[PDB]
RNA sequence: AUGGAAGUCGGAAUCCGCUAAGGACUGUGUAACAACUCACCUGCCGAAUGUACUAGCCCUGAAAAUGGAUGGCGCUCAAGC
């Protein structure tokens, strides 16, 4: 039920931030020194990064935070870099296009705001803008019927993606949390999916022991990965788009390309 | 069981309510006006349910 | 019970012919049987059993010991 | 009466005056009683009697082996599926049961 | 001319601690407000943490102290950020405390401790370390304290 | 007299507070404990707080 | 959600928890927040509660 | 006079011996010896 | 034997302790010997003994054994060919009953005086006999049974009272109090507890313990001590009247 | 197993004279005159020791050697009870209706009759009879309290468990219900 | 953590000192304390015991319905094994 910040450099601790009475299953770190944990104790909070005091702490759930995400998370994995495939001469500069790379993918109304979407067991997500709301969820996102295991948001902020035991996949508006459209085709629970950088695609990994690659635009499957022997547990989209692997019961790397 | 021992409270009669903090003599007030065996305590919440 | 004051019907140790004859061919099938099932059993056994030993509260286990150690000494120097 | 009245009366006026005297007999006899129940009754009681004393002779050795043995998943799962209720789990193209006992058309 | 010792426990830096006292100080002459804000003058040193307060009570006045005790010390030590008790429940003392401070400690609580070393109250203070959950030099104090009594580390004598 | 250990501001401001339910309903603050201190012993502000 | 409430509230909190000896619950769980919703919210239960009641007699 | 209690209340109750019929047969440094002897050939 | 009494297994944390206790205790003492100039043997004698908690917290730097009797005869050495040192088995001829040794480096006078000043109040053990007569009043029973006066005093705890009861006196439960006779000392005699001259029982001392009346003392007497540098026993004034083995 | 000798010692007081003829003791002493007949169980009573009395059995089972220890109680109590005798105090406790104890002794009989009224006010009278030798006093030192003394502890215990069989609570909740009159001390009356 | 929760409504840890020995407690109890009790230790006592299995014989290990059956009387250091 602790969530432990280590220098890496020395590998100690410097802040233990605890308060949770079930274990913390996902944490993000946001771009503006803020930590957000979800946890079985059906609540998520806010903390100070810098202080390692709690902000804010949701209990809006009914039963446990499977997964939390971050409008931001597509350019904080990567800092600076992207497409160019040059980096910047040095430190100050990387950090520069690292923060402009940041605002611009967390910019809501001209302001700064990282969006949050929790997703639970409850069925349901709830969707938190704490600069602007605090603690008033933005939306409940209703519509699977039994407990969403992943979610996410695409890349240029419009969509969210979640993955659920009903075998669906569903797209919501990320903005108001309005549900759009269901992606069927699975026939196990589906537990990841990943965007593309393009916002156009996104590939599901399911327990039926298939990848399935879905067009969101047009709303319908655009590809078939079959060929793993037993579950696929982990799912990855790569960054510049050349390759998605997936990862599994099988014990066997697999890696898709177009 | 609970249900069997609560007390019987008719909503639609003359009643007086008597509220506040603990420890300021509701108790005290209930038992020298009324036949009930609420009991009378220093301490706070020695009154626990509604008698 | 009230057994002392009011007993019950009594259960007859008399022996009827037809549930003696039965109950000599069932014992019959059954020896047959477990034959049977000793013939086909796939329970492992092992070649030689686990022995007892010596009791503890024999006076002369002691010297009985030293009987066994002197012969294993005798018999290794003739072999 | 309301609330905890008997508790109530316990506090006020106590038990009758022989009450620890008779429980303490009582589970003094109870080696007795469970021993006469055990030689005495008959039938289905008996044999009802006799599977629960089973049970709980069964139970108590285990208790007994756990108090001794104090001073002393399986399937590799993601995060998310820890903590969840899992299943165990655990040519020749014969089937499980290659015979079966054959059904006559008079039955 | 009697006087009567009343030991308690309070959060310091408050001032409903004296909730529980009008009942009984009450018939003794006390005056809760003002005992009540004499103890958090008291306590102001301890925000935060649950502390024992001792009242000596003699001629209808009471004065105040602050009897250390073992887990108050080692807490205050811990230099943990401060924190609304009412909002930030379920917390946990899992920060580092130094060895030297556990050295500093045992010699505070020497006037409570029966051991007949400085080595035995800083184990006892490891101990209600260990009860804590906190670290003793980035590792477990139940290791620190084995460590201590099989000779690794040396704990200076008075 | 504050001897069951809450202020006389907190109790006013809970009386306040639970005020909206005593909607349509007659109200009666009972000053108890006047064996211990009196109304009149009260400093002036707080009396004209309660009148 | 219907099919599932149930097995849902009594996963979160079981009946062993709830009521008895070794219950744990300390806070109910309320459909108001405020002393005014509080308020509201009885005036409207009395006036469903006669409204059945007048149903009933109806009935 | 009894200066401890008994615990059933039977206070006239003499201080008993315990029930050993076997009492006598083998006296105690025969069975020290005999406990050294069983001690070796085990 | 089919018919026996079943024992009960206990499921507490703490075992019996066995060899090892001994083995432990033998060394203890044989290895504080050679460190102390002194060893006394002392002896408290139906005494309930709590207080040498405090003696051990008051002379820390000596070291107190209260052991068995015959493990610290073994220990020191009861005959000279298995002494420790020279002179020790000429000390446990006074260990009999309940003894203790008291190995220090002070000088004995200091020892001595520290001991004979040593005067603490205490529970008295069943087979002392009462200095004075004890009776509870009649009425309400309070908690020290009358040895302060009733209006310094509280009532007596509800849950006493089948303890009361089961000790022998005919109290009862009136409204929540309890009560000897009636509440207003009607139609009963106080209860006398123990009377001047009779030797006390475990009831009467568990009664006296209830309602906290002290009707003894703890006293350390010291019986001798050992010298190391000398190699021999010095007999003290108790050590002259108790009986040796 | 059958052991081949067995044996139990009684102390007799200098005040006691113990007499056993075909196993049936008599025991005199300064309060009275007990008997007892033992003749139920084989046993052979000897004089060990002045002033003591030997009790042995020969060829017997581990039950055999088992019953003399019955037989040393018996007749120690016997001894205690011509020596100092045996008293046991009873209290009777009541909540609404007070309990009205009546003691006389039937001049006839010579036995002591009590009679018990007003048990939770209930109109009949209960009546027991002693067993001779048990005498039965209300105590003046304490409120509500019977005394039965006597010589014989079977007696005096029989006799008190009588009273306590009979004032017996019926359909009610015993929780609530606390009347009765219990055995409060045992003892001896010296 | 709890309105309160001091070993004993709960969750998780379960260490040290003094030790002869004593659980961060086995139960009773309190609103919470207190109080009592158990584990463990010492003194008194006095010599053999404890636990689990195995083998015999005995009891229970399910019975309806007219009155009845070791063939019957009856038998108990057998007239049973
Ligand atoms: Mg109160």
């Amino acid at each position: 039920c602790t969530v432990r910040i280590w220098l890496v450099n020395t590998g100690r601790t410097e802040h233990v931030l605890s308060g949770h009475k079930g274990s913390v299953s996902c944490v993000k770190w946001g771009g503006t020194d803020l930590i957000y944990t979800g946890s079985h104790d059906r609540s998520v909070r806010v903390w100070d990064a810098v202080k390692g005091t709690l902000v804010h702490n949701f209990t809006a759930h009914g039963h446990w935070v499977n997964h939390i995400a971050l409008s931001s998370d597509h350019v904080l994995r990567t800092a600076y870099h992207d497409h160019t495939k040059e980096v910047p001469g040095t430190e100050e500069e990387r950090r520069a296009k690292a923060k402009e790379r940041f605002e611009k993918a967390a910019k809501i109304k001209g302001k700064v705001a990282e969006r949050l979407v929790s997703a639970s067991d409850d069925f349901t997500m709830y969707l938190w803008d704490p600069t602007n709301n605090g603690s008033k969820p933005v939306a409940r996102l209703l519509g699977h019927q039994n407990k969403v295991n992943h979610v996410q948001f695409s890349p240029d902020g419009t969509l969210i993606a979640s993955a659920g035991w009903d075998n669906s996949t569903k797209l919501w508006n990320a903005r108001d949390g309005k549900f759009i459209k269901n992606l069927r085709g699975h026939v196990a629970p589906v537990y990841q999916c990943a965007w593309s950088a393009d916002s156009r695609l996104v590939v599901t990994g399911s327990k039926d022991c298939t990848l399935k690659v879905w067009n969101v635009r047009t709303g319908k499957l655009a590809m078939d990965l079959p060929g793993h022997e037993d579950e696929v547990y982990a799912v990855d989209w790569a960054a510049d788009g050349e390759l998605v692997a997936s990862g599994g019961k099988d014990k066997a790397v697999r890696t898709w390309r177009n | 069981q609970h249900l069997a021992r609560l007390p019987d409270i008719n909503p639609t009669t003359r009643t007086l309510l008597v509220a506040g903090f603990p420890n300021v003599g509701k108790s005290s007030f209930v038992r020298s006006v009324t036949r009930a065996d609420t009991p009378v305590e220093p301490y706070a919440f020695t009154t626990k349910s509604l008698f | 019970a009230g057994t002392i004051n009011k007993p019950k019907k009594p259960t007859s140790k008399r022996k009827t012919t037809r549930l003696r004859a039965k109950i000599s061919k069932r014992a019959a099938e059954k020896k047959r049987k477990e034959r049977k099932l000793a013939r086909k059993n796939p329970e492992w056994r092992s070649k030689l059993k686990k022995d007892p030993g010596i009791p503890n509260l024999f006076p002369y286990k002691e010297r009985l010991l030293q009987q066994i150690e002197e012969e294993r000494i005798r018999r290794k120097e003739e072999l | 009466p309301q609330n905890e009245y008997i508790e109530r009366h316990r506090k006020l006026h106590g038990r009758r005056l022989d009450a620890e005297e008779r429980a303490r007999k009582k589970a003094a006899r109870e080696g007795h009683k469970n021993s006469e129940n055990a030689q005495n009754l008959r039938g289905l009681r008996a044999k009802l009697y006799a599977k629960q004393r089973h049970a709980q002779k069964i139970q108590m050795r285990k208790a007994i082996k756990q108090h001794e043995e104090r001073n002393v998943p399986s399937d590799p799962i993601p995060s998310y599926l820890l903590d969840r209720a899992n299943p165990t789990t655990a040519a020749r193209f014969s089937v499980p049961i290659p015979k079966v006992r054959g059904i006559s058309e008079e039955e | 001319n009697e006087i009567k010792i009343i030991h308690l426990r309070a959060t310091g830096g408050e001032v409903g601690a004296s909730s529980a006292l009008a009942p009984k100080i009450g018939p003794l002459g006390l005056s809760p407000k003002k005992v009540g804000e004499d103890i958090a003058k008291a306590t102001a040193d301890w925000k935060g943490l649950r502390v024992t307060v001792r009242l000596t009570i003699q001629n209808r006045q009471a004065q105040v102290s602050v009897v250390p005790t073992a887990s108050a010390l080692i807490i205050r030590a811990l230099k943990e950020p401060p924190r609304d008790r009412k909002k930030e429940k379920n917390i946990k003392h899992n920060k580092s405390v130094s060895l030297d401070e556990i050295i500093e400690i045992a010699r505070t609580m020497r006037f409570k401790s029966f051991s007949k070393d400085l080595k035995g109250g800083v184990k006892e203070i490891l101990g209600t370390a260990f009860s804590v959950g906190c670290q003793v030099d980035g590792k477990s104090p139940k290791a620190i304290s084995d460590a201590i009594e099989a000779g690794e580390i040396d704990i200076p004598d008075e | 007299s504050e001897q069951c250990g809450f202020s006389l501001k907190a109790q006013i401001n809970l009386f306040k507070s639970i005020k909206p339910l005593f909607a349509n309903k007659m109200v009666f603050i009972v000053l108890n404990k006047m064996d211990i201190k009196k109304f009149e012993e009260l400093d002036p502000e707080m009396q004209q707080e309660i009148n | 959600l219907k099919k599932h409430q149930a097995k849902m509230t009594i996963e979160r909190e079981p009946f062993s928890e709830t009521f008895g000896p070794k219950a744990q619950r300390k806070r109910p769980k309320l459909s108001f927040n405020t002393v005014d919703e509080l308020a509201g919210y009885s005036e409207q239960s009395l006036d469903s509660y006669h409204a059945r009641l007048e149903e009933k007699k109806l009935l | 006079k009894n200066l401890g209690m008994r615990k059933n209340g039977q206070v006239w109750l003499p201080a008993k011996k315990a029930f050993r019929p076997t009492k006598g047969l083998t006296s105690w440094e025969l069975r020290v010896k005999k406990r050294q002897e069983q001690a070796a050939m085990k | 034997p089919k018919s026996k009494r079943a024992r009960v297994y206990h499921l507490t944390q703490v075992n019996k302790k066995g060899r090892e206790a001994k083995e432990r205790l033998f060394s203890n003492i044989r290895e504080t010997i050679p460190k102390y100039q002194h060893c006394f043997v002392f002896s408290v004698d139906n005494m309930r003994n709590n207080y040498l908690k405090d003696v051990r917290h008051e002379l820390n730097d000596c070291r107190i054994f209260f052991g068995k009797t015959k493990l610290m005869a073994r220990a020191l050495g009861t005959t000279p060919e298995e002494e420790q040192a020279d002179g020790l088995h000429r000390l446990t001829r006074y260990l009999t009953g309940t003894v203790g040794l008291l190995f220090t480096n002070r000088d004995p006078a200091d020892i001595e005086s520290y001991f004979s000043n040593l005067s603490q109040v205490d529970f008295a053990r069943a087979g002392t006999v009462a200095p004075r007569t004890v009776t509870v009043p009649p009425g309400i029973v309070y908690s020290t049974g009358g040895e302060v006066p009733p209006e310094h005093d509280v009532p007596v705890s509800h849950t006493l009272e089948p303890e009361l009861r089961r000790l022998g006196m005919p109290v009862r439960m009136i409204k929540g109090k309890v009560c000897l006779g009636d509440e207003k000392g009607e139609a009963s005699e106080g209860y006398t507890i123990c009377k001047e001259g009779e030797v006390l029982d475990s009831r009467q001392t568990r009664l006296l313990k209830l309602f906290s009346i002290c009707l003894s003392e703890f006293k350390v007497s010291l019986l001798g001590y050992w010298s190391s540098a000398s190699g021999e026993v010095t007999e003290l004034e108790a050590g002259k009247t108790r009986p040796k083995r | 197993m059958r052991y081949i000798h067995s044996e139990e010692t009684i102390p007799v007081p200098e005040n006691v004279k113990v007499s056993i003829k075909s196993r049936l003791v008599t025991v005199e002493g300064p309060r009275g005159k007990l008997q007892k007949d033992l003749s139920h169980i084989a046993v052979n009573f000897s004089v060990v020791k002045k002033g003591v009395i030997g009790l042995e059995i020969h060829h017997g089972s581990r039950k055999d050697v088992a019953a003399l220890r019955t037989v040393r109680t018996i007749i120690n109590n016997m001894i205690i009870g011509v020596t100092k005798g045996f008293k046991y105090k009873m209290r009777y406790v009541y909540a609404h209706f007070p309990i009205n104890v009546n003691v006389e002794k039937n001049a006839e009989t010579g036995c002591y009759e009590v009679e018990i009224r007003n048990f939770i006010g209930e109109k009949i009278v209960r009546k027991v009879v002693m067993a001779p030798g048990v005498e039965v006093e209300i105590s003046k030192a304490q409120k509500d309290e019977l005394i039965l003394s006597g010589n014989s502890l079977e007696a005096v215990s029989q006799s008190a468990a009588d009273i306590q069989q009979i004032c017996k609570v019926r359909n009610k909740d015993i929780r609530k219900f606390l009347d009765g009159i219990y055995v409060s001390e045992k003892g001896n009356i010296v």
